[PDB]
RNA sequence: GACUAAGUUCGGCAUCAAUAUGGUGACCUCCCGGGAGCGGGGGACCACCAGGUUGCCUAAGGAGGGGUGAACCGGCCCAGGUCGGAAACGGAGCAGGUCAAAACUCCCGUGCUGAUCAGUAGUU
C-alpha cells in the first residue's frame, strides 16, 4: 500500500503542466494510456499493478481512454530500492515515456 | 498680400470664450474657422487666408494646451500631453513665420509672426521651467512688440502695449528663479 | 445673385511609441517533499495592467466611460455534482455571482471628412 501513483495525464504531451504532466513535453508522449503505462513498467521486471477506474483529479474528459491510475513499487518495505535503476518517480515516468512508443509504432 | 496677427488673436479670443476662460469653445471655434478656411481654399500665396489658417492651426494647438493647463493642475498626466501641444503650437507657429517671410507679404506682417512665434516659445520654455530660454523668447516678443508700437499712433499701439503689459508678469517670473 | 465669416443638423474615416517601478494571467524548464488530491523552491518566456519619467511620435493620438466575456476558450468566488482521499481536505470546475488586467466591442474626447438647414447675416 505504500506504493507511489502514477497518472497517464504525467506523460501525455497533448497536456500542460497545469493540466497534470510531471515531464518536458520533448521527452513526453502522445496519449498514453495507463494500459500502456502498466506494460511498458511491468516489462522491464517492475512491480505494477493496474487501477483501471482511478480517474485523475484534474483529468475532465468522462471516455475511458483517459481514464486509469498505475501504481508502482520502489521499495521492498526495508526501505531499500526495488531496483537500483529506479531511484525516484521521476525516473519511472522518463522510462515509461521512452518505452511506450516501441509497442504500436 | 497682408495678415494683422496679434489684432486678430485678440479679438478671436475676447469673442469665443476666453473672456470667461473656456479655451475648450475658443479651440473649438478655431477647428471650425479651420474648415471653413480649408473648404472656402479648397505654391507658396495666392490669397492671405493661408497665412489665417495656419494660424488657426497654432491657435488650436495653443489654446489646447492652456485648457490642459487648467486640468493638469490635477492631472499631472496631463501636463505631458500639454507640453505636446504647446510644442505643436510652436511648429506651426514656425511653419507660420515661414509663410510669412514670403515676399508677396509685407514686413509689418513679419513682425507679427515673429513676435507670435516668439510669445509660443517664450511659452513652451516657460513650462519646461527654461527660465533664461523662456526670458530670451519673452524678451525678444517684447521688443518686437515695442518696435511695432512706435510705428504707430498711441491708440494703434494700445493693443501691443496691453500685450507687453500682459505678459510682463512671465517675464518677471523667470527673473527670481535666475537670481 | 455674387463675396464674407458665424449658426443649424446628420454621416464616413481615423485614433503613436518608448522607459523605471509594482501588479495580473498564462506557458515553458529545473530542483525538493508526498500513498493520492497535493506541498516547497530556482530559472525562461509571453500577454495584459497600474501608474512614475519620456520621445527620430502624430493631421490627432486621452494613460477616459461603458458593454459582452458566451455553445468551452479571460480572470476570480464557486452551491450542486465530480474526481483524489480512510478522512481532514483538495483538485478540476457547472448553475449563479463577479472584473485595473485574454480577446471582442460601443460611447466620450481628438483628427481628417462627406453633408444639412435660414435663404442668416456682413456687405455689395
Ligand atoms: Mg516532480
Ligand atoms: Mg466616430
Ligand atoms: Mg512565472
Ligand atoms: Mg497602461
Amino acid at each position: 500500500d505504500r506504493f507511489i501513483c502514477i497518472y497517464p495525464a504525467y506523460l501525455n504531451n497533448k497536456k500542460t503542466i497545469a493540466e497534470g504532466r510531471r515531464i518536458p513535453i520533448s521527452k513526453a508522449v502522445e496519449n498514453p494510456t495507463a494500459t500502456e503505462i502498466q506494460d511498458v513498467c511491468s516489462a522491464v521486471g517492475l512491480n505494477v499493478f493496474l487501477e483501471k477506474n482511478k480517474m485523475y483529479s484534474r483529468e475532465w474528459n468522462r471516455d475511458v481512454q483517459y481514464r486509469g491510475r498505475v501504481r508502482v513499487q520502489l521499495k521492498q518495505e526495508d526501505g531499500s530500492l526495488c531496483l537500483v535503476q529506479f531511484p525516484s518517480r521521476k525516473s519511472v515516468m522518463l522510462y515509461a515515456a521512452e518505452m511506450i512508443p516501441k509497442l504500436k509504432t | 498680400l497682408s495678415l494683422e496677427i496679434l489684432q486678430i488673436i485678440k479679438e478671436s479670443q475676447q469673442q469665443h470664450g476666453l473672456r470667461h476662460g473656456d479655451f475648450q469653445r475658443y479651440r473649438g471655434y478655431c477647428s471650425r474657422r479651420q474648415r471653413r478656411l480649408r473648404k472656402t481654399l479648397n505654391d507658396l500665396l495666392t490669397d492671405n487666408r493661408y497665412l489665417l489658417l495656419v494660424l488657426m492651426d497654432a491657435e488650436r494647438a495653443w489654446s489646447y494646451a492652456m485648457q490642459l493647463k487648467q486640468e493638469a493642475n490635477t492631472e499631472p498626466r496631463k501636463r505631458f500631453h500639454l507640453l505636446s501641444r504647446l510644442r505643436k503650437a510652436v511648429k506651426h507657429a514656425e511653419e507660420l513665420e515661414r509663410l510669412c517671410e514670403s515676399n508677396r507679404v509685407d514686413a509689418k506682417t513679419k513682425l507679427e509672426a515673429q513676435a507670435y512665434t516668439a510669445y509660443l516659445s517664450g511659452m513652451l520654455r516657460f513650462e519646461h521651467q527654461e527660465w533664461k530660454a523662456a526670458i530670451e523668447a519673452f524678451n525678444k516678443c517684447k521688443t518686437i512688440y515695442e518696435k511695432l508700437a512706435s510705428a504707430f499712433t498711441e491708440e494703434q499701439a494700445v493693443l501691443y502695449n496691453q500685450r507687453v503689459e500682459e505678459i510682463s508678469p512671465n517675464i518677471r517670473y523667470c527673473a527670481y528663479n535666475i537670481g
